[PDB]
RNA sequence: AUAGGUUUGGUCCUAGCCUUUCUAUUAGCUCUUAGUAAGAUUACACAUGCAAGCAUCCCCGUUCCAGUGAGUUCACCCUCUAAAUC
């Protein structure tokens, strides 16, 4: 269609079954349905894990560049793939989280040692 | 500078001993069957068929590359302690491109304690095979690769489809493929079916492995018994090349070896079995002076 | 610092396309200006409802 | 065919499914068969096979009992041959039937 | 209970012969073109059908990945498919035993299959790129620093955090922590 | 979701929109973060938005795209 | 049989069995010829034989054929920049002209070679798209990645039980 | 195309009566200020501005 | 450069009975995708000529035009490729009627 | 279609109808478990609950998603070019 407005958004759509889940990284539009008309899909992420175990992701890195280079709003989850990934710097929140669960434990350590 | 597999003299005579024999190239395979056609030409299009179907085999004859063992990756790109503990499982990333040689392509990984190392070589092969799919590998290693199932096909003579399962599956870089072509080396060594990959691609590579880790005899032996003799000679001629300060070698400028004395010299030298040689040289002699005698 | 992976893919380029070049990849940061948040917006560029 | 000896053939019959024609059809053409032998001996060409499970080896089946013709056979370029309407459409795909490769029994 | 025997013994060639195993059975239905599916079972709970097929007829014919005889009688000779359920008169069970029983096979050696000689997957086989050999190393890594200092926790001036205060207050929340080094 | 003219309900008639209890460290911390990521996403997004005006560029005028041009065009004549 | 004298050229694989893919500087091509004559023999030939091939690879270039207007059999291309190449077939052969017309106004090998490499550029092989476009649909085919539920149970980690 | 001349003029007449009896800043951004509550709007303030 | 699809047409003039403009006949060919025959299918084009210079009959080569002049417009007169028989062989710029050359080519 | 049944006293030809195959909905009779896909007939009328917030006041969003198949060649390519994202 044209959507009033908007941007394009390089963003994960689900697209498995029920208990099993699997994101394909889509250059879409954003006032288009998640799962909908995308421009290009940009990769893949299974997040569960392999019989191995090794959580799988791919990017066209290129196209990746391509796209950010032509105007992609990247969101928050794909912002956090790529810091994990390195093509871009480890997002706030993931090593703010971090240090909550890190005093979150240590809570807990001191609990546990006047335990006993 | 000592001439690798990739040199054109060796490659020459690498050729030369393989063979072409196109009932065995160009060979009826059990695959889904398509109605015959036919053609009808003289004598001089025959020839010109014929000629065409030995280009062609010489195509399927291309020898594949013996190349060396990779060194074992271990290269920590990055290392961050904040993001240690927060994921449980790791997470590797492929950058998939389309362009980008598959040997030149960014595989990394995450793991728990934080460490962005570099992609190993199995997880790197599994990878590739897994985002870019290529006909015949599967990213679980085949079970047919082990001790008993390999024994089993070398029993059933299978010994050209277990070089080719094993290229399929496996790189050349790889320690499996080497691992696995020198054993099927080793077991033919062993028995000895060198007819068995003969007008194979992996003749070259059987000779290779032989001559650089010495052990021809049986190679001499059945070439004289079946009469190759221009390859005899070329094999010894190949031995005293990548082996250039050997005493066989010293005593084949010395005597001016140029033909089965060649041989001989080798016998005297190095054979392990130096009387064998010796021997069915002698009773190759013996049939040359009985079909000297018909001719 | 360019991003660590982003950073490899540079040096590896150049280091293929020849000259060793060994310097560090840095990009320049001074051109991006740092208006926080409390830095005002314009009313044409905005619309009473 | 099971009395003949013919263990792998097509064959598809149109017009009147006469069974006193048909059969007597099918023997007029197997009896009137052309062999390998008999083109290559009408022709004075080597009679020569080109399968796809072999490869691009050539595999003489009929070699003329007499001399061998030296001037090659004409390359008559953009043949003039009556196709069959059902053939090409078969070939371009544009044959649909519910009733065609259908899963039957042996033979 | 150890195939590879009967079809090596006398009563195979005396019940059978030369021939295929399937080459007496006939599905009974409603006549022409036969239902593109066998049965799905011909042993139903412990009892029999009325034509027991191919394979149920004879409780003696194992099937598994070394009875090569019987393997090679399902799976034709001149192309290297396997026989579908209604060429065969096998039923939709055993027809996928029977799949599972040819590869198998296939890939423990005990059975004969055309192999194609595979092309090499890439045309340059060196090693010499940064994926593939080192990368000279980052400051930080030689150092200990981390990548990009703004990952490490660093309390700002009391003067900023009584600002922050002043600004919200009433709704505040605790203090802060600078946080803790090995997690357990 | 619903439109501009869809009656709100009752139990958002009255709804306290409560904010979150502000920490104070990780609040300043976190700005300084959110400043520093925007600054450095910023400086790749300029990079990649000029590759890709370079790449747009000598795709239409070149050096190798004047040399086929001009080769397609004396091959013409 | 199949309605005319040669059906073959009817069968869309000698439609798409010509070598002549003119180049996007063509925009009409005109075929003057020769019903009576000798000499127009191979025009004759080629607008029989060779138009039908031209057209199915060249589907925009308006190609008219003209009969005995003129005593010599000749083609004429006008070309985008405003060009009249005219090409004179008199005494010629439809293989002659073929190839002459490949040489003067038609792409190279490599020209479509390079053309036909872009093309495959779009199909790629890790996308997991539905089988109209792509390869496979899900990674629960991978052997090694979770299955899919449908065809595998999924273990007892799945919500609802758990 | 059948022209929408009344979706036309219904548009114009629309865009006419917003240009003209557009309602000001005074009875807009008023307030009740003991239940925070403005007019003509009735949606109260955020919990940053009581 | 120029909106209208079609760039360069060939086409025979149908009439001359609107002042300046000449109503033109495209005949291009389009396959039947069942009879894989290609048939003559025509479109009428109006093209734009400044000196009534085409009389109905000639073949004239039409030229796209920046913009449409009129609701059907969009063409002009590139050149009366063919005038109705004063028709010169393009290959010996000799006059020919049809088939006979009128002023011979050894002159 | 690998085809078959049926015109007649009988044969041959032409021919219609039907059969054999696969899918979908509904009806009958009868039905154990587990997993998963899918799930008004009606553009007829709808009780009731919920589906649009956010936010230091401005704005922004409620023009999107989600739904339906009434109407029906406003969907594709090129030229030109306005919102929009860089
Ligand atoms: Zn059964
Ligand atoms: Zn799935």
């Amino acid at each position: 269609k044209a959507y009033r407005g908007g941007h394009l958004t390089i963003r994960l759509a689900l697209g498995g079954c029920t208990n099993r889940p699997f994101y394909r990284i889509v250059a879409a539009h954003n006032k288009c349905p998640r799962d909908g008309r995308f421009v290009e899909q940009l990769g893949s992420y299974d997040p569960l894990p392999n019989s191995h175990g090794e959580k799988l992701v791919a990017l066209n890195l290129d196209r990746i560049r391509h796209w950010i280079g032509c105007g992609a709003h990247l969101s928050k989850p794909m912002e956090k793939l790529l810091g994990l990934a390195g093509f871009f710097p480890l997002h706030p929140m993931m090593i703010t989280n971090a240090e909550r669960l890190r005093r979150k434990r240590a809570r807990e350590v001191l609990l546990a040692s006047q335990k006993t | 500078k000592k001439p690798t597999f990739m040199d054109e003299e060796v490659q020459s005579i690498l050729t030369k001993m393989t063979g072409l024999n196109l009932q065995k190239t160009f060979k009826p395979a059990i695959q889904e069957l398509k109605p015959p056609t036919y053609k009808l030409m003289t004598q001089a299009q025959l020839e010109e068929a014929t000629r065409q179907a030995v280009e062609a085999a010489k195509v399927r004859l291309k020898m594949p590359p013996v190349l060396e063992e990779r060194v074992p990756i271990n290269d920590v790109l990055a290392e961050d302690k904040i993001l240690e503990g927060t994921e449980t499982t790791k997470y590797v990333f492929t950058d998939i491109s389309y362009s980008i040689p598959h040997r030149e392509r960014f595989i990394v990984v995450r793991e728990p304690s934080g460490t962005l190392r570099k992609a190993s070589w199995e997880e790197r092969d599994r990878m590739i095979q897994v985002y870019f799919p290529k006909e015949g590998r599967k990213i679980l290693t085949p079970i047919i690769f082990k001790e008993e199932n390999l024994r089993t096909m070398y029993s059933q003579d299978r010994h050209v489809d277990v070089l080719n399962l094993c290229f399929a599956q496996f790189e050349p870089d790889s320690t499996e493929y080497i691992k696995v072509h020198h054993k099927t080396y080793e077991d033919i060594d062993k028995r000895g079916k060198y007819d068995l990959l003969r007008s194979t691609r992996y003749f070259g590579g059987m000779v290779w492995y032989f001559v650089n880790n010495k052990k021809i005899d049986g190679l001499l032996i059945d070439q004289i018994q079946r009469d190759l003799i221009d390859d005899a000679t070329n094999l010894v001629q190949l031995y005293h090349v990548l082996h250039p300060d050997g005493q066989s070698a010293q005593g084949a400028k010395d005597q001016a070896a140029e033909g089965i004395n060649l041989i001989k010299v080798f016998a005297k030298t190095e054979a392990q079995k130096g009387a064998y040689i010796e021997l069915t040289l002698q009773t190759y002699q013996e049939a040359l002076s009985r079909h000297s005698a018909a001719s | 610092p360019y991003p660590p992976l982003l950073r490899a893919m540079i040096i590896a380029e150049r280091q293929k396309n020849g000259d060793t070049s060994t310097e560090e990849p840095m990009l320049n940061v001074q051109r991006i200006r740092m208006e926080p948040w409390d830095y005002p917006a314009k009313q044409e560029d905005k619309g009473r409802a | 065919c099971r009395l003949i000896g013919i263990k792998d053939m097509y064959a598809k019959v149109s017009g009147s499914i006469n069974m006193l024609s048909l059969t007597q059809g099918l023997f007029r053409g197997l009896s009137r068969q052309e062999t390998h032998q008999q083109l290559a001996d009408k022709k004075g060409l080597h009679v020569v096979e080109i399968r796809e499970e072999c490869g691009p080896l050539p595999i003489v089946v009929a070699s003329p009992r007499g001399p061998l013709r030296k001037d090659p056979e004409p390359e008559d370029e953009v043949p003039d041959v009556k196709l069959d309407w059902e053939d090409v459409k078969t070939a371009q795909g544009m044959k649909r039937s519910v009733w065609s490769n259908l899963k039957r029994a042996a033979t | 209970d150890e195939p590879w025997k009967y079809l090596e013994s006398e009563e195979y060639q005396e019940r059978y012969g030369s021939r295929p195993v399937w080459a007496d059975y006939r599905r009974n239905h409603k006549g022409g073109v036969p239902p593109q599916r066998t049965r799905k079972t011909c042993i139903r709970r412990n009892k029999v059908v009325g034509n027991p097929c191919p394979i149920c007829r004879d409780h003696k014919l194992h099937v598994d990945f070394r009875n090569v005889k019987l393997l090679e009688q399902f799976v034709c000779a001149h192309t290297g498919i396997i026989f579908y359920a209604p060429y065969t008169g096998v039923c939709v069970k055993q027809h996928k035993r029977l799949t599972q029983a040819i590869q198998k096979a296939r890939d423990h050696g005990l059975l004969i299959y055309h192999i194609p000689q595979v092309e090499p997957r890439d045309l340059d086989f060196s090693t010499s790129h940064g994926a593939v050999s080192a990368t000279p190393p980052a400051p930080t890594l030689v150092s200990g620093d981390p990548w990009y200092p703004w990952y490490n926790w660093k309390q700002p001036p009391e003067r900023e955090l009584s600002r922050l205060r002043r600004l919200y207050q009433g709704h505040l929340q605790e203090e802060s922590g600078p946080p803790p080094e090995s997690m357990p | 979701r619903k439109t501009r003219h869809d009656p709100l309900a009752k139990s958002k008639i009255e709804r306290v929109n409560m904010p979150p209890a502000v920490d104070p460290a990780e609040f300043f911390v976190l700005m300084e973060r959110y400043q520093h990521y925007r600054q450095t996403v910023r400086a790749l997004r300029m990079e990649f938005v000029s590759e890709v005006q370079r790449k747009v560029h000598e795709a239409r005028a070149g050096v190798l795209a004047e040399r086929k041009a001009l080769k397609d065009a004396a091959e013409h004549r | 049989p199949m309605k005319g004298r040669f059906p073959i050229r009817r069968t869309l694989q000698y439609l798409s069995q010509g070598n002549v893919v003119f180049k996007d500087s063509v925009k009409v091509m005109t075929v003057n010829y020769n019903t009576h004559g000798e000499l127009g023999e191979g025009a004759r030939k080629f607008v029989f034989f060779n138009i039908p091939q031209i057209q199915y690879k060249n589907p925009w270039v308006q190609i008219m054929m003209f009969k005995n207007m003129t005593p010599s059999p000749f083609l004429r291309f006008y070309l985008d920049s405003g060009e009249q190449v005219l090409v004179d077939v008199e005494t010629k052969s439809n293989k002659e002209i073929m190839e002459h017309i490949r040489k003067i106004l038609g792409k190279n090998e490599e020209t479509l070679r390079e053309e036909e490499e872009e093309k495959k550029q779009l199909s790629h092989p890790a996308n997991f798209g539905p089988r109209k476009y792509c390869l496979r649909e899900c990674i629960c085919e991978v052997e090694g990645q979770v299955p899919c539920p449908s065809l595998v149970p999924l273990p007892k980690e799945m919500r609802g039980k758990y | 195309v059948r022209p929408r001349l009344i979706a036309e003029l219904a548009r114009r007449v629309r865009a006419l009566r917003e240009q003209l009896n557009r309602p000001r800043d005074s009875q807009l951004y008023a307030v009740d200020y003991e239940t925070l509550t403005r007019p003509f709007s009735g949606r109260r303030l955020p919990v940053r501005a009581w | 450069r120029s909106s209208v699809h079609a760039r360069w047409i060939v086409g025979k003039v149908i009439g001359t009975k609107m002042q300046k403009t000449a109503k033109v006949r495209v005949t291009r060919l389009v396959l039947d995708p069942y009879l894989l025959k290609y048939f003559n299918k025509r479109k009428t084009y109006f093209a734009h000529d400044a000196l009534q210079q085409c009389t109905v009959g000639d073949i004239v080569l039409l030229r796209a035009l920046p913009v449409p002049r009129a609701k059907h417009v969009k063409h002009e007169l590139a050149e009366i490729v063919f005038k109705v028989g004063k028709v010169i062989d393009p290959v010996t710029g000799k006059p020919c009627a049809g088939t006979t050359y009128l002023e011979s080519p050894l002159s």
